[PDB]
């Protein structure tokens, strides 16, 4: 029993969605209706600095 | 010469050689069977009731 050779994926994958979302979550930028992006490891810091409501 | 024929010397030497080779082949067959992918269920697509696709 040799090591099996599966057929490669010939269609659309999750990698395009993940790469597009990770590009949109970095390097700032503009949306279609809003003002400006705030990237990951920046907007979390703003959330920590401004706090959240408690109880 | 009284009992055994002319090729009995070659037959006896080849019998000793084949017995040693047969012992080595038996040990080898036992080792290959206990290390084989069929025995250890390696590289075989084990069938599932749903055939889930990872």
């Amino acid at each position: 029993p040799f090591t099996p050779q599966p057929a490669p994926v010939t269609g659309n994958t999750y990698r395009t969605y993940v790469n597009d979302a990770r590009t949109l979550l970095n390097s700032y930028g503009y949306t279609m209706e809003g003002k400006v992006h705030i990237p990951i490891d920046r907007a979390m810091d703003l959330i920590v600095e401004r706090g959240l409501p408690v109880r | 010469a009284q009992i055994f024929p002319r090729n009995a010397n070659l037959l006896s030497r080849l019998s000793i050689f084949a017995l040693v080779l047969l012992v080595v082949e038996g040990i080898l067959i036992l080792g290959v069977y206990f290390r084989s992918n069929y025995f250890r269920q390696v590289n075989v697509a084990i069938e599932q009731p749903v055939a889930f696709s990872h």
